[PDB]
């Protein structure tokens, strides 16, 4: 309201610009983080009316259409997190609705196409057969998945639902995101209460110096407010600026995991969760995304004696995609990550030359079909 | 144009202003008039003070309104020295004072400022730079008698001249020679006072009027006297400038639900500003919004595209500014469209707007890509039966200008 | 003799409504489970201000004197309640506070074991403030637990110094208030509830 | 003179400030221009969407003013076709996996 | 510690808890970027002795 105020703020002269500008570079950019992250499929991939997905049991993370349409765990994920003195807020671009009908495209193209939807047209394939080609990129061969499809989907159903629901038990899992509905609430709060502070003028409340004092005197009390009110608005869009580079960051490694993961199969370690990556699935969550990987851990701690070849007719003969193991009596070579041992013939192998080279070679026989 | 220093504008969304609504009037409210202050025993008495010997009334603890002193018809004279009359009632005091007397016509002109001579110099003395006010009226049905009211007196002698402010009753022998005069009249010896002889025959130098000064002390002791207090009428639901009890503010009153303990004025939100307060004549609890505020952005294509433009009112509901309430904000001049597109140019909440057919600007809700459902069944696989090579631009920002700023230079020079 | 203060004798610190919120302020307060004097009639220092609660059942308790001398030379508050009313005076009065029902160079005038009484006495020569609060007890001779709130009264216009006071006349308290910074729980109803003594122990400053 | 030199000096770590801020962001694209140097161009990326949309064949980078370009070479599969699929198939009373 | 100008500073409001907040946040990073390379291994492995 101030005139007086507003005509001494002049002599600053583009200042009042320059914070302004900044601002709207950071607003500018979460509607591009969040397109980033979720627009990134072509088209929306429904969902298909009959659930024949192996044992595999989404209902969990597909949409629920009693409901924005949200899954139950993108529903259990809002509720776990969930302004005046020239000050305003500003909407998202994608509404919440929006960002729920993306991570339901692209879970729902995973589902019913595998990675195929990532690098072109969504190409069907059964549920089960592309959980065999994962199984095939960790190097385990697909009959270890088919010959175990009902433990395997019994055990996914499980970690998927009976752990997974621990969201409804703890909210302290989602500390990422309330850190961050927390920080830009503390800072705006601090920036209100900045209008209180006198900053060494007689009073904070500028009306209050205009009524108690003598015009000339009065433009030093408020120049002295405009110095301390003008510092305190810098502060804050400067400590904006540093913040909304750690969240374009966050933004750049979901929209990374979005891609690698989820839309692919990872073989970068760690990258995709712990153990050999076979999935993920993109859920929303206030100001970000959750992603449930789904993974393959192996389970036994037992030996067996090893060797690099084995001789046969005076010549070595090494494992063409395993490892040589006996039992203590019997020689097999097995697939590496899971014991499957088979007879070691001639097409389970690969000679080269001689036995005297290899250190540690054990002599036995390869059969000949 | 303006807000981007040039005569060309490419296609977007600027914001090229704030606009806020302002207020439609202005509001005071103070409580019931009451504890006025007690001036009236001093002009309307029966018997009034004598010059020899003034009479001063106290001031304390009460609202005062100097206007009725200088508006009512029942005063020959008003004068005012130092501070202007009107000024009284803006002022507080810690205590305020009225002297009173009785004089001639043609004495009255004694009371004032650095004055010299019997009254001022014997009776009555204001310093050189006086501030206050006085009021005369003739009264010469009240104080004049037959033969003379010998109870109006002032007095002619005394020892040495008063000093400013000095108050003095002495009745003393005046002495005039060597000889000691014992408290008694005689040879050089003499009674200090003198009569107006007021009789009701007297022509108007020789009438009585009665007078009156105000007088004022603003002490460390914090103000126990201060002029009247104005008020308004109550408004509702409209932007208004306010004042309860000095409390200035700037929003809309209205009803509130909440429930305030009997001694407190004004309810505040969670970083100390007001958003209720009691109203002073009524036991009303009146809820504070501030006037509704936002940006103003100005939609457009290329100026070489077209000079039509829409405008979004962010956060501005349409109540308050061919018209469409978006929640981003009222927008005017798009046409609302039940179709949905890529978003052209982004406005918020899903809305988007574009150029379009007889050609305008169109505002409708983005569109996130065409539906497709999956051929999914448990035994169906599709096989791809070609393979179109495909070339895609990436861009990367590397580098940036190697700029550098002598910092004495820049600020000196 | 000596009794412990509790958490009691939370004055509302201004006049002014919050609602589930924890305000922080830095007020003259009674300092959390302090020393306060025990009696069942000493002129005392007033230092600070004075917070004092009494026994209520037989209103023996009358009223007070404040002021530097007491006692001439200057103006002194006296304060009592006579039956139906309370007279609020300062004039250069000099008596015993003993002799009670007996009590110009003046300025001003003014009139306005079953239970604890708690009332508390402020001033800044900006005007002299009381506070107060009445609840039901057992019949205990010493302050019990739990938060009391002390709404104020009167905010006296008569510009005194004060260092020294007395009162007229059950068993009564007597504390001192000091700078001390307080964290008040007002709840949905704008009602002071809870508090918290910030320089009490680690955890109340955490 | 002290008037304009808290102004000007004021003005002046406000520019410096957000030029530190933006270098971070132009230092984050090197990072990333240089990486997509290495494994996009020096290399064969198996890294979904990392070397451009589609089964990544080779790129090439191009100059630009501040910046690079590169073309990212790509197999897009094309004209697919609908099949009946099994898992399995069973011979001797023996089960047979695609190799 | 000067005790004159500590009540002057007090007139500048929250800034000096606004910054040793921020130098808080920059300590605690410094342990969690630490955590974050090494305590990648679940238990401590050791080598045999031959
Ligand atoms: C999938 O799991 C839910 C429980 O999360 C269960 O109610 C539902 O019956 C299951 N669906 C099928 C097809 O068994
Ligand atoms: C097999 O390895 C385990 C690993 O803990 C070891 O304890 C054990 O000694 C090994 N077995 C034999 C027969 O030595
Ligand atoms: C090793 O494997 C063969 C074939 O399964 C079995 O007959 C033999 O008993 C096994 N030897 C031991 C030590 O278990
Ligand atoms: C393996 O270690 C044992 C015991 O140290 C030794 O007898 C044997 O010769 C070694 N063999 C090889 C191939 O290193
Ligand atoms: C392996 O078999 C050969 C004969 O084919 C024999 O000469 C050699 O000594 C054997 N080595 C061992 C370690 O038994
Ligand atoms: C100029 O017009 C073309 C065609 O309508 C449009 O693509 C372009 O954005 C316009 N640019 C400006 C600066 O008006
Ligand atoms: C706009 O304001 C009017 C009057 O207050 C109200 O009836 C209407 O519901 C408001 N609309 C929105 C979307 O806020
Ligand atoms: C959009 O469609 C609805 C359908 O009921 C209609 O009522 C509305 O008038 C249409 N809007 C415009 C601008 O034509
Ligand atoms: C593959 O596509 C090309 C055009 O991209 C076409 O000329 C060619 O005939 C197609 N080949 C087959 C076998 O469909
Ligand atoms: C608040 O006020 C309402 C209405 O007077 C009352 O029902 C409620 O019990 C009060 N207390 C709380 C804690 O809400
Ligand atoms: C057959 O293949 C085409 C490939 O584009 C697909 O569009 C279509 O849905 C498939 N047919 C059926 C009946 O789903």
């Amino acid at each position: 309201d101030s005139t007086e105020c507003s005509n001494l703020l002049l002599q600053y002269g583009s200042f009042c610009t320059q914070l302004n500008r900044a601002l709207t570079g950071i607003a500018v950019e979460q509607d591009k983080n969040t397109q980033e992250v979720f627009a990134q499929v072509k088209q929306i991939y429904k969902t298909p009316p009959i659930k024949d997905f192996g044992g595999f049991n989404f209902s969990q993370i597909l949409p629920d259409p009693s409901k924005s349409k949200r899954s139950f765990i993108e529903d259990l994920l809002f509720n776990k997190v969930t302004k005046f003195n020239g000050l305003t807020v500003l909407p998202p671009l994608l509404t919440d609705e929006m960002i729920a009908q993306y991570t339901s495209a692209l879970l729902a193209g995973t589902i019913t196409s595998g990675w195929t939807f990532g690098a072109g047209a969504a190409l069907q394939i059964p549920f089960a057969m592309q959980m065999a080609y994962r199984f095939n990129g960790i190097g385990v061969t697909q009959n270890v998945l088919y010959e175990n499809q009902k433990l395997i989907a019994n055990q996914f159903n499980s970690a998927i639902g009976k752990i997974q629901d621990s969201l409804s038990s703890t909210a302290s899992a989602l500390g990422k995101l309330q850190d961050v509905v927390n920080q830009n609430a503390q800072a705006l709060n601090t920036l209100v209460k900045q209008l209180s502070s006198n900053f060494g003028a007689i009073s904070s409340v500028l009306n209050d110096i205009l009524s108690r004092l003598d015009k000339v005197e009065a433009e030093v009390q408020i120049d002295r407010l405009i110095t301390g009110r003008l510092q305190s608005l810098q502060t804050y869009v400067t400590q904006q600026l540093i913040r909304a580079a750690e969240i374009r960051a966050s933004a750049n490694l979901a929209a990374t995991k979005m891609s690698e993961c989820v839309l692919g199969q990872s073989k970068r370690v760690d990258f995709c969760g712990k153990g050999y990556h076979l999935m993920s699935f993109p859920q929303s969550a206030p100001h970000g995304v959750v992603f449930l990987h789904v993974t393959y851990v192996p389970a036994q701690e037992k030996n067996f004696t090893t060797a690099p070849a084995i001789c046969h007719d005076g010549k070595a003969h090494f494992p063409r995609e395993g490892v040589f193991v006996s039992n203590g009596t019997h020689w097999f070579v097995t697939q590496r990550n899971f014991y499957e041992p088979q007879i070691i013939t001639t097409d389970n192998t690969f000679v080269s030359g001689n036995c005297d080279v290899v250190i540690g070679i054990v002599n036995n026989t390869v059969y000949d079909p | 144009k303006c807000t981007l220093k040039s005569f060309t504008v490419e296609k977007g969304i600027y914001q090229t202003s704030n606009f806020r609504v302002q207020p439609t009037e202005s509001i005071v409210r103070f409580p019931n008039i009451t504890n006025l202050c007690p001036f009236g025993e001093v002009f309307n008495a029966t018997r009034f003070a004598s010059v020899y010997a003034w009479n001063r009334k106290r001031i304390s603890n009460c609202v005062a309104d100097y206007s009725v002193l200088y508006n009512s018809a029942s005063f020959s004279t008003f004068k005012c020295y130092g501070v202007s009359p009107t000024k009284l009632n803006d002022l507080c005091f810690t205590n305020v004072y009225a002297d009173s007397f009785v004089i001639r016509g043609d004495e009255v002109r004694q009371i004032a400022p650095g004055q010299t001579g019997k009254i001022a110099d014997y009776n009555y003395k204001l310093p050189d730079d006086f501030t206050g006010c006085v009021i005369a009226w003739n009264s010469n049905n009240l104080d004049s008698k037959v033969g003379g009211n010998y109870n109006y007196l002032f007095r002619l002698f005394r020892k040495s001249n008063l000093k400013p402010f000095e108050r003095d009753i002495s009745t003393e022998i005046y002495q005039a020679g060597s000889t000691p005069c014992n408290g008694v009249e005689g040879f050089n010896c003499y009674f200090p006072l003198q009569s107006y002889g007021f009789q009701p025959t007297n022509g108007v130098g020789y009438q009585p009027y009665r007078v009156v000064v105000l007088s004022f002390e603003l002490l460390h002791a914090p103000a126990t006297v201060c002029g009247p207090k104005k008020s308004t009428n109550l408004v509702k639901n409209k932007c208004v400038n306010f004042n309860f009890n000095g409390l200035t503010g700037t929003g809309v009153l209205t009803e509130s639900n909440k429930k305030f303990l009997p001694f407190q004025q004004f309810g505040r939100d969670i970083a100390d500003t007001t958003d209720a307060v009691r109203d002073p004549q009524t036991l009303e609890i009146l809820d504070i919004t501030p006037c509704s505020f936002g940006g103003v952005s100005v939609i457009t294509p290329g100026t070489n595209t077209s000079n039509q433009v829409a405008v979004l009112y962010q956060g501005v509901n349409c109540t308050e500014v061919n018209v469409f309430q978006t929640r981003a904000g009222c927008l005017i001049g798009a046409e609302h469209v039940n179709n949905s597109y890529e978003c052209d140019i982004p406005i918020g909440a899903g809305i988007c707007a574009s150029y379009q057919t007889s050609q305008s600007v169109i505002a409708y809700t983005m569109s996130l890509g065409a539906e497709n459902s999956v051929a999914y069944s448990n035994n169906s696989i599709a096989i791809p039966t070609n393979f179109t090579i495909s070339v895609t631009t990436e861009i990367l920002p590397v580098s940036m200008t190697k700029t550098s700023v002598d910092c004495t230079m820049y600020i000196c020079g | 003799a000596y009794t412990n203060s509790f958490t009691r004798g939370v004055y509302y610190p201004d006049k002014v409504f919050r609602s589930s919120v924890l305000h922080s302020t830095q007020d003259l307060f009674l300092p959390f489970f302090s020393n306060v004097t025990w009696f069942h009639n000493p002129v005392l220092p007033f230092n600070d201000g004075v917070y004092f609660a009494s026994t209520e059942k037989s209103n023996i308790i009358r009223g007070w004197i404040f002021g530097t001398t007491l006692d001439s030379k200057t103006q002194s508050l006296l304060i009592v309640n006579n039956a139906t009313n309370v007279v609020i005076k300062v004039c250069e009065f000099q008596f015993c506070n003993d002799p009670f029902l007996g009590v110009n160079n003046c300025t001003f005038e003014y009139v306005s074991f079953k239970n604890l009484r708690e009332f508390v006495f402020k001033n800044i020569d900006g005007y002299f403030k009381i506070y107060s609060k009445h609840t039901p007890i057992n019949l205990v001779r010493d302050l019990p637990q739990g938060f009391s709130a002390l709404e104020p009264l009167v905010d006296l216009p008569i510009g005194i110094n004060i260092t020294r006071f007395q009162t007229l006349l059950a068993a009564y308290y007597v504390g001192y208030l000091q700078p001390r910074t307080f964290l008040l729980k007002y709840n949905e109803n704008g009602t002071i509830t809870d508090a918290v003594d910030c320089a009490l122990d680690p955890l109340s400053e955490t």
